[PDB]
């Protein structure tokens, strides 16, 4: 969420929180920029990627 | 490149000094031309002086301190809370300083690294008020608590000192690394530490549509590590040990300059920290628990620090009732009860100091004082009774308006343990009154007259505290703009 | 699962660092090395939460925190000998 | 002149300090033709990757 | 390295030389300013005169408390004139100079 | 000044010698640099 | 699997380090928790901090430990079928690839500096308590 | 990257055994504080060489701004240990 | 991968006779200095006398006391003998003679460095003797001790190379080595590496049994032997640093005649040769000193000199902006 | 007392090891020289007629 990166080219998710950041900056309400909000924080630990992939493993699995 | 050291300027001349001080302390204490001086006294001069001047320097910057702000934002943000939360500080250190002069020429304690030790920890204090970061934050407290550990068991031969010196740092290292674990679990869940980047991705959603058990676990060890650093009921587990084995000027200097830092950083803290139902709650049940132990506890002391330690616990409770309300009132009663605990504090540690040059350990040996020198057994007296809230005193204003924002957050519980704790509180309080206006002992013990520094000090502080319900203004409201200046 | 072998091992070692400072009152070896067990386990918090979402923050600090576990250790030790020259006792 | 008798257990140890260098070499060379490279940072790395991947789909 | 000062609550008064350099701040330094420097070096030096009479160190501790001082008071003097000049105190004395 | 630095250098030559270069070493790039930076 | 017995080994001998009776196995077994958390973090990716765990933890504070002692007494499931070539990988990073040491020398000492120099405050006040508590000099 | 370490985890491994050889084949046929503190200062010169190594790396990406913040640090614990100097906690 | 072993092998056992042969190189140009001649009954020249050594310690059973603890009294030779062995898995020796091509290289050769005070320690405590044990403590201070000025040294190296592989700082080397400019960086590296190994001025381990008796006073023939091994290892390695630092690893003299274009791997052997002669040298050149004025001198002479060096150094280089 | 003249000689020699270098070189001197140990088993020591040995 700073910036700077692991290898020293740029975080992985900083664009996505820079563009939260950035709306979020001038929107009265919170609840107007929870789209991003909710993106970035999925983009910080895939918490909806492998939560799809898991489900597709598991009724990949039961079809016995 | 010179001109952004306008925001860190008053910091970098209390290091240089610091450092001067060092310097010459360690050349003229081993010179056999002067066949090693105490140079003590010398030393503490020339600190409350370097003290003093970082004083001058940042009071009168006031429109100072925040050119380039952009360049310093990672590090430390100084608003305006920060200039009026480090102006007072430095005015407590400076009271400590020169209140602890005496006791280094009777009790002949000559070790000029006391003071420097004492300037290192207000320099680590006037880096954490600004610390506007979860790093900086945890880098000056432990800058300060290197320093408190060392001078708390600065005194080698003796046998209080040492082993409270030990529990202190035991305890101490086992809440630094409680907060840690909470700031790197925050950190971990979130991805930002920096404050501005913290209250603007959990802020607006907190436990409404769901909650993630890393932040609220993060944010719960982190009130866990401050309560233990505020020694709030029941993270309290050797604090009056403490204050007995350590030192009687390090101990006036360890209840009041850390709990102001200390505070300020609980404060910066909540204005992220908006779950409401993780942070309010646990100050509010360790607030209860805290006045209700205090209130049982100092009752059984026969000790007069130790007396001293569980009133400071109370008056911490009673102040943590005014941060659980969590509004603009409930930050200000926080603010004007910090202000008058810390006096009250050094009013009642200068009378510590001052009958120190006789050895009074027990409440019993300050007997009959009232014959032998009553103009202090008057003033030990007010300071009493201004501990108890009595009305026309300093300390009742505080209890007051704590009581006042308590009840404007319609908490009724709260109200009603403050009472019955101000009533037990006030008894053991008046107490010392018996001890040394009514009751006349078989034996007396003679007390010694103190220096000009203490003298002078108590006269201040004394005055201060009788006076005060006729001209409060300008307290409430510096604290009602510290209070507002917090958020915008 | 490659986050969570971690993040797991960093907690038993902090909850054993916990039970190792509160199971003996004496001792005060194991229970002053039980605090640099506890900067063990929050320091490799602190690297493998940088390492996983590419934040160069836990990097800095993690590195910083070596100098504070240094510090305290140094004088932990320093309480610790002084504390015989008076008690003697272990 | 004598001096040559005690120069002569130094010898042997460089010179075996020098088959010592080489024995990593020439059996390096030969289990993988190319010697060793020094550096091989991410971007080696992968240019070896690729590589090999394409004299196996060749 | 990219600096950029910038202060946040704005300059009340006109706001010349935005970025001023050392030596021009040090050679702004009015009467008043050099009285300030000199009444706190002068505290400072008898301050650690009278102070280290106890001990025994007559002069290396005039010498400390003067260095102390010096830089305090140096410090002090330079806040102000460099205050001054970025417009965020009242000049009176610079813009009739600009 | 004179009478004094000669005894000290006497006495310890290495500790003379180690400030000698750490002195050069912070010289060099706070006087000599900004002076040859503007050519 | 590797990093699995590598933990299991990590923690018994951190378990022997709360449990060992005399202290000197104790501290042993203190150095041994650092020698095999240093190869965990090398197999995480960080090479400079492995070498620094050693030469610090196990080189610096653990001989500090042994001169007092010897003295005083949502996982992703695993699945290969089709996530093993996905790898997207951008050769546009590749080129002048930082090591961990210059990408953290980079910002330690020029934009969070002072965080430094309060860790070198820290370091000079461990310094002189370490001295002021004992000093028997004579 | 850290395949550069597999050697040497091997070649530990390899020297482990060797040594447990070459001991194997035989049987086929009082208290003092200077230590303590020369002991602290090592531990704290051993994180100034810690913190030398990132800066000497990276010296030409930062300069004139990181070469004195380096020295800043220097001169602290330069001021730390002339204290050491004088304190007699250097010579015997 | 099944190679590997095999390269561990060819750099293991030829180091080891290196070892045996370099006590036999020391014991007869030691004794040329003093008008003798060293054994010269056993081998041609002796050259079979290492030999015989070996031989004599496998046999001759082992006493193997083993009073206070079975198990570390018996692991630390071990420990010591791993610690001396493993720090050559980095080194290069001409351009991809070199096990493993590490980009911490100086980091990993500082940890090694530092890591051996165990090997003298928990030996010397393992042993019950105070005489053994309080010896032990103190060398294993002094080492590390030194060892700071050895790790301010190879940072002065480093702000020059600007980088922590080892092959590159060779590479950095193509238009002078380093013992011109900063020759006096070289001699202190030298001094210290002779205080680090405990050899030559330093080596109050051999001080018979005076305050300091030695770690290995009471250890049977293999476990000395161990010992023996692993810090003669280490003094080989110390020297082939000092020669691969502050002197061009592989690279020729002046490459001005023609007879330069002979092979690299010999170059780097014959510096390490003239490094070893130095240490003998030394060795039987000077008197010992005192361990408390070792330690005054360790601590005083050779820390500030070398923070000078490094302050020199990176300011001159960021002056002129001859930077890396 | 000092000149300013021989401190600066004094200094330096004691900085650059000059008395040590001196013994150095002078071990030195005999290692290419011819050496003087016997071959005890073919060639031993010079006896006088007045010798003491075995009855
Ligand atoms: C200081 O006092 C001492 C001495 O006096 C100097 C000794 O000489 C010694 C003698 C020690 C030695 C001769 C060590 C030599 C040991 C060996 C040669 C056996 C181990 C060597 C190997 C297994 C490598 C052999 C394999 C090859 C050469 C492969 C060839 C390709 C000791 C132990 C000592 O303590
Ligand atoms: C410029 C370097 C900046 C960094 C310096 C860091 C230094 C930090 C620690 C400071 C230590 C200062 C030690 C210097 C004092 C050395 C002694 C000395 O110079 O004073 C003399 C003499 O000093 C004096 O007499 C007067 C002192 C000068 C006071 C004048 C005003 C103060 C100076 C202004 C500020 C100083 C600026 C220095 C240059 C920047 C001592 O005389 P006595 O010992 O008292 O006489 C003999 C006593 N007896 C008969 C018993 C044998
Ligand atoms: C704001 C004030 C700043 C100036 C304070 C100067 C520092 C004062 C240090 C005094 C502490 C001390 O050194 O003790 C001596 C006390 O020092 C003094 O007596 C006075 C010191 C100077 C104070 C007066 C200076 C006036 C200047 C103030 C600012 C104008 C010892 O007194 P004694 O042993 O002589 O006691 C016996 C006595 O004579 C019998 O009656
Ligand atoms: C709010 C309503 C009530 C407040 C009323 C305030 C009234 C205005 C203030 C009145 C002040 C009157 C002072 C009269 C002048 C006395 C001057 C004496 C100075 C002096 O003698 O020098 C030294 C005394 O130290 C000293 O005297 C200076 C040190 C004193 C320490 C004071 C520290 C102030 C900073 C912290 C204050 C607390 C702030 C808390 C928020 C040496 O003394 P000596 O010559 O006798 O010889 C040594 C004996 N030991």
């Amino acid at each position: 969420a700073s910036g700077w990166g692991i290898t020293g080219n740029k975080g992985r998710c900083y664009d996505f929180w820079m563009d939260f950041s950035e709306c979020m900056s001038h929107c009265r309400e919170p609840k107007d920029c929870t789209l991003l909000r909710e993106d970035y924080l999925e983009c910080l630990h895939h918490s909806k990627e492998f939560q799809r992939r898991n489900r597709i493993y598991k009724e990949e699995q039961r079809k016995l | 490149m010179f001109n952004l050291f306008l925001a860190v300027f008053p910091e970098i001349f209390i290091i240089n000094a610091t450092f001067i001080l060092l310097i010459h302390g360690v050349v003229f204490s081993t010179s056999k031309k002067y066949d090693y001086p105490p140079l003590a006294s010398n030393v503490g001069w020339l600190g409350l002086l370097s003290v003093l001047i970082t004083l001058l320097l940042l009071a009168a910057g006031a429109p100072l301190l925040t050119i380039a702000h952009l360049f310093w934002n990672n590090l430390f943000r100084r608003d305006n809370f920060t200039y009026f939360c480090q102006i007072f500080l430095l005015l407590s250190t400076a009271g400590t300083i020169s209140m602890c002069f005496d006791f280094f020429d009777q009790e002949r304690f000559d070790a000029f690294e006391f003071i420097v030790l004492i300037l290192l920890s207000t320099c680590g204090m006037l880096f954490m008020i600004s610390a506007y970061d979860l790093i900086a934050m945890y880098l000056a407290i432990e800058l300060q608590s290197l320093c408190f550990y060392v001078i708390a068991a600065s005194k080698r031969k003796s046998e209080f000192s040492t082993e409270a010196g030990l529990k202190y740092l035991i305890l101490g290292a086992f809440s630094s690394g409680i907060l840690l674990f909470g700031c790197s679990m925050i950190y971990g869940s979130t991805g930002a530490t920096h404050f501005d980047q913290l209250a603007k991705i959990l802020t607006g959603y907190e436990i409404t549509g769901a909650r993630s058990s890393g932040i609220f676990m993060g944010i719960l060890f982190i009130a866990v590590g401050f309560l233990f650093k505020i020694t709030a009921v029941p993270f309290h587990m050797w604090a009056p040990d403490i204050y007995e084995g350590s030192p009687t000027p390090v101990t006036a200097f360890l209840s009041i300059a850390p709990k102001i830092s200390i505070f300020a950083n609980i404060l910066r803290v909540f204005i992220y920290g908006s779950y409401g139902a993780t942070l309010q709650q646990i100050f509010f049940f360790c607030s209860i628990a805290s006045m209700i132990l205090g209130a049982l506890a100092a009752m059984a002391q026969t000790k007069v620090k130790r007396l001293l330690a569980y009133s400071s616990i109370g008056h911490v409770g009673y102040i943590c009732i005014g941060f659980s309300c969590g509004t603009i009132e409930g930050i200000q009663s926080l603010l004007i009860g910090i202000f008058i605990y810390a006096l009250m504090t050094m009013d009642a540690f200068a009378i510590v100091l001052a009958l120190r040059q006789t050895r009074v350990k027990y409440i019993a040996d300050l007997g009959a004082l009232a014959k032998t020198n009553p103009i202090l057994a008057i003033t030990f007296s007010i300071t009493m009774f201004s501990y108890a809230g009595i009305p026309p005193l300093a300390g009742f204003c505080s209890k007051f308006y704590l009581f006042f924002a308590a009840l404007g957050c319609g908490a009724y519980f709260l109200a009603l343990v403050g009472v019955v704790t101000s009533v037990i509180g006030c008894f053991y309080y008046i107490r010392l009154v018996k001890r040394m206006f009514f009751d006349t002992p078989r034996t007396w013990i003679l007390y010694e007259p103190m220096d000009r520094n203490k003298s002078l000090l108590l006269a201040m502080t004394s005055f201060f505290i009788t006076l005060f319900l006729l001209y409060p203004s300008p307290l409430f409201s510096v604290t009602h703009q510290m209070a507002l200046s917090l958020y915008l | 699962m490659d986050l969570i072998k971690y993040f797991t091992f960093s907690m038993i070692i902090f909850i054993l660092g916990i039970w190792g400072i509160l199971l003996n009152r004496r001792n005060i070896l194991i229970m002053l090395m039980s605090i640099e067990l506890m900067l063990l386990a929050v320091n490799l918090n602190f690297l493998v939460f940088s390492v996983s979402l590419d934040d160069m923050m836990g990097q800095v600090f993690a590195l910083l925190v070596l100098t504070v576990a240094a510090a305290e250790s140094a004088i932990g030790l320093a309480i610790f000998v002084i504390t015989f020259r008076v008690r003697g006792t272990i | 002149l004598v001096w040559l008798e005690a120069m002569l257990p130094l010898g042997i140890i460089g010179g075996m300090l020098c088959i010592m260098g080489n024995s990593q070499y020439y059996i390096h060379k030969a289990y993988h033709g190319r010697p060793k490279h020094i550096g091989h940072d991410e971007w080696d790395v992968a240019m070896e990757r690729r590589d090999k991947k394409v004299v196996e789909k060749a | 390295m990219n600096t950029d000062i910038t202060a946040l609550e704005k300059a009340q008064y006109p706001v010349v030389d935005r970025n001023p350099a050392f030596t021009k701040v040090v050679g702004n330094f009015s009467t008043l300013d050099y009285l300030r420097f000199s009444t706190i070096t002068g505290i400072s030096v008898t301050v650690g005169y009278l102070s280290g009479i106890k001990p025994g160190i007559k002069g290396p501790s005039m010498v400390t408390g003067g260095l102390i001082g010096l830089m305090g008071g140096f410090m002090y003097a330079y806040q102000n004139s460099a205050g001054r000049l970025m417009g965020f105190f009242p000049n009176d004395g610079e813009v009739a100079s600009y | 000044v004179m009478e004094k630095l000669r005894m000290f250098v006497a006495q310890e030559p290495v500790v003379a010698a180690s400030c000698l270069i750490g002195g050069v070493g912070l010289f060099l790039p706070a006087v000599v640099r900004p002076i040859l930076d503007s050519l | 699997m590797i990093l699995s017995v590598l933990s299991s080994l990590a923690l018994v001998s951190g378990l022997m380090v709360v449990r060992a009776k005399n202290p000197v196995h104790s501290v042993l077994f203190f150095i041994l928790v650092f020698c095999d958390t240093s190869g965990l973090l090398l197999l995480l990716g960080l090479d400079f901090f492995a070498m620094i765990f050693l030469v610090v933890y196990i080189g610096a504070i653990a001989v500090l430990f042994l001169f007092v002692v010897m003295m005083f007494h949502i996982p992703l499931l695993p699945t290969q079928r089709n996530t093993t070539s996905l790898r997207y990988t951008v050769y546009a990073g590749k080129v002048r690839s930082w090591t961990n040491l210059e990408t953290l020398g980079n910002l330690l000492y020029t934009y969070y500096f002072v965080w430094f120099l309060v860790s070198s405050l820290i370091l000079l006040v461990a310094m002189i308590g370490a001295i002021v508590l004992t000093m028997h000099r004579t | 990257m850290m395949l550069e370490f597999a050697p040497i985890f091997i070649y530990l491994v390899i020297s482990l055994l060797v040594s447990l050889i070459l001991l194997g084949v035989p049987f086929l046929f009082r208290f003092d504080i200077r230590f303590y503190l020369v002991s602290i200062l090592f531990l704290i010169f051993d994180l100034e060489v810690t913190f030398f190594f990132p800066w000497a790396v990276s010296l030409n990406k930062i300069d004139l701004f990181g070469f004195w913040s380096m020295m800043a640090f220097l001169f602290i614990l330069t001021i730390g240990f002339l204290y050491e100097w004088k304190r007699g906690a250097l010579d015997w | 991968y099944i190679a590997v072993p095999a390269e561990i092998l060819g750099i293991i056992l030829p180091l080891l006779l290196g070892v045996a042969f370099l006590v036999l190189a020391e014991r007869k140009v030691m004794a040329f200095v003093q008008r003798r001649k060293g054994p010269d009954v056993v081998g041609s020249f002796g050259l079979l006398q290492p030999l015989a050594d070996g031989l004599k310690l496998i046999l001759k059973e082992p006493i193997s006391p083993s009073s206070a603890n079975f198990f570390l009294f018996r692991m630390a030779p071990v420990a010591t003998f791993m610690l001396s062995l493993v720090a050559w898995a980095v080194v290069p020796f001409d351009y991809g003679m070199v096990l493993s091509d590490l980009n911490i290289g100086l980091l990993y050769l500082f940890a090694i460095s530092s890591l051996g005070v165990y090997g003298i320690i928990i030996a010397g405590r393992s042993s019950n003797s105070k005489y053994a044990f309080l010896g032990a403590l103190r060398s294993a201070a002094q080492m590390v001790s030194y060892e700071v000025s050895i790790g301010l040294i190879l940072i002065t190296v480093l702000i020059c190379v600007g980088s922590c592989n080892l092959s590159e700082i060779v590479m950095a080397q193509k238009q002078i080595w380093f013992g011109i400019p900063l020759f006096p960086v070289l001699v202190m590296f030298f001094i210290s590496c002779l205080a680090e190994t405990n050899r030559a001025p330093f080596d109050l381990p051999e001080a018979e049994a005076e305050l300091v008796a030695g770690y290995n006073v009471e250890y049977s023939s293999m476990g000395f032997a161990l010992f023996f091994l692993g810090e003669y290892a280490n003094m080989i390695l110390m020297s082939g640093l000092c020669t691969l630092f502050f002197l061009g690893g592989w690279l020729p003299i002046l490459d001005l005649p023609i007879f330069k274009k002979i092979p690299g791997s010999i170059w780097f052997s014959i510096k390490v040769l003239f490094f070893l002669f130095l240490y003998i040298w030394v060795r039987a050149a000077f008197p010992r000193y005192r361990y408390d004025q070792l330690m005054g001198l360790g601590w005083k002479v050779f820390l500030p000199l070398s923070l000078a060096w490094v302050v020199s150094v990176s300011g001159l280089l960021v002056t002129f902006q001859w930077l890396p | 007392s000092k000149d300013w003249n021989t401190v600066f000689e004094r200094s330096i020699n004691t900085l650059f090891l000059t008395e040590m270098v001196r013994g150095l070189s002078l071990t030195l001197k005999y290692f290419f020289d011819p050496k003087v140990t016997i071959n005890y088993p073919f060639e031993k020591g010079p006896l006088s007629p007045r010798f003491r040995g075995e009855h």
